[PDB]
């Protein structure tokens, strides 16, 4: 199967900036009829893909003129004259030349803006957790940018890597910042044994990791 | 023109599922039906194609033997059968109309979600959380609402009649061991949180479960 590769994996570009997505093929995908069949598809979150370009350059009906394509035997690129809110999504290159036909790796498109420092927070368990016989420790990080975020679960001088949940949120619209909620599930037999719980998070904006902790002993 | 896909499916590991794509408004037998798999993580992977007029079918190397295509000409429907469902097979599957070399994937199905799991329907266990007592109170603070131990998707979280919609940051569900969870935190004035009442609503249509647990200061 012809292998098709997309670069970059992510393409942060602010509004109105030129956007360039490149797609390459493991083999030439030209055809005898004078055309090479390459199409570009765009998928918004929680929606089915949509056709943008086909046969490399030919533009689909009903799509803005800003989109354009170009390429040759094994190198192709997509161009957006101006970026807008609707333009946000994932872009795939599709080759329709050699059976079987394969999709590109996907090139997520993003809008860069003034990076904001993360607002870290830590929430200990609740009475319901104690009654149920469990202890859930969750760390919150809201309105941060860019994806240069790392969270370390250091507890009373001990770094614990087991049972760590990685769940971040895609960029929003109003704020265009991400979020990152990490959780650590603790049992009652183990929850009370330790004394200090801390959530170390490091971000590009603040070189020194931000520290938020609470002590069980109180 | 319109491609209508079947409903969502939840099946146990090792079983086999059969999803259907129904095309109307065009010559169903003269257009290839393309099947695409989108794992929740990332990427579009074409499974294969079938021309309903004939029996011709193609499969990508990764799916040869995993998927089998069948089509009914009398009822304008095409079927894909997945055998030996593992946990990796859980994804959203799309059906698209394609005519090689002439027309691209201009029309797509709504998308069918398949989930492979050993669990059964379970109501959510909403555990509202509040800022820890050992935490300085400042002008702006973050609230806490936690939902866990629920299955399957989805679960909608909202405030009382949309009391505070903007500024909320929900997060995608994740699996601890087998069950899904969810977190949601919002920013409210420090002077309004204790005075005004803030609560997070939970709805689980799959379990027909609705919950409402207000969070009060510790
Ligand atoms: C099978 O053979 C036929 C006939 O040789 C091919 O039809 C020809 O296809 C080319 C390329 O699509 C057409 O030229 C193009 O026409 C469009 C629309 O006018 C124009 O925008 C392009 O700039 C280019 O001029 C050509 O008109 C067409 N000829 C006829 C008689 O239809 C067909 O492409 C071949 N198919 C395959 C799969 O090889």
């Amino acid at each position: 199967d012809v292998l098709m590769t997309q670069t970059p994996l992510s393409l942060p570009v602010s509004l109105g900036d030129q956007a360039s997505i490149s797609c390459r093929s493991s083999q030439s995908i030209v055809h005898s009829n004078g055309n090479t069949y390459l199409e570009w598809y765009l998928q918004k979150p929680g929606q089915s893909p949509k056709l943008l370009i086909y046969k490399v350059s030919n533009r689909f009906s009903g799509v803005p003129d800003r989109f354009s394509g170009s390429g040759s035997g094994t190198d192709f690129t997509l161009k957006i004259s101006r970026v807008e809110a609707e333009d946000l999504g994932v872009y795939y290159c599709f080759q329709g030349s050699h059976v079987p036909w394969t999709f590109g790796g996907g090139t997520k498109l993003e809008i860069k803006r003034a990076d904001a420092a993360p607002t870290v927070s830590i929430f200990p368990p609740s009475s319901e957790q104690l009654t149920s016989g469990g202890a859930s420790v969750v760390c919150f990080l809201n309105n941060f940018y860019p994806k240069d975020i790392n969270v370390k679960w250091k507890i009373d001088g001990s770094e614990r890597q087991n049972g760590v949940l990685n769940s971040w949120t895609d960029q929003d619209s109003k704020d265009s910042t991400y979020s990152m909620s990490s959780t650590l599930t603790l049992t009652k037999d183990e929850y009370e044994r330790h004394n200090s719980y801390t959530c170390e998070a490091t971000h590009k904006t603040s070189t020194s990791p931000i520290v938020k902790s609470f002590n069980r002993n109180e | 023109v319109q491609l209508q896909q079947s409903g969502a499916e939840v099946m146990k590991p090792g079983a086999s599922v059969k999803i259907s794509c129904k095309g109307t408004g065009y010559t169903f037998s003269s257009y290839w039906i393309e099947w695409v798999k989108q794992r929740p993580g990332h990427g579009l992977e074409r499974i294969g194609e079938i021309l309903p007029g004939s029996g011709s079918t193609n499969y990508n190397e990764k799916f040869r033997g995993k998927a089998t295509f069948t089509a009914d000409k009398s009822s304008k429907t095409a079927y894909m059968q997945l055998s030996s469902l593992t946990s990796e097979d859980s994804a959203v599957y799309y059906c698209a109309r394609y005519l090689p070399y002439y027309y691209a994937m201009d029309y797509w199905g709504q998308g069918t979600s398949v989930t492979v799991s050993s669990a059964k329907t379970t109501p959510p266990s909403v555990y509202p959380l509040a800022p820890g007592s050992a935490a300085q109170t400042n002008s702006m603070v973050t609230l806490g609402c936690l939902v866990k131990g629920y299955f399957p998707e989805p679960v909608t979280v909202t405030w009382n009649s949309g009391s505070l919609s903007s500024g909320v940051h929900t997060f995608p569900a994740v699996l601890q061991s087998d069950l899904y969870t969810l977190s949601s935190s919002v920013t409210v004035p420090s002077s309004t949180w204790p005075s005004e009442t803030v609560t997070c609503n939970v709805a689980h249509p799959a379990s027909s479960t609705k919950v409402d647990k207000k969070i009060v200061p510790r």
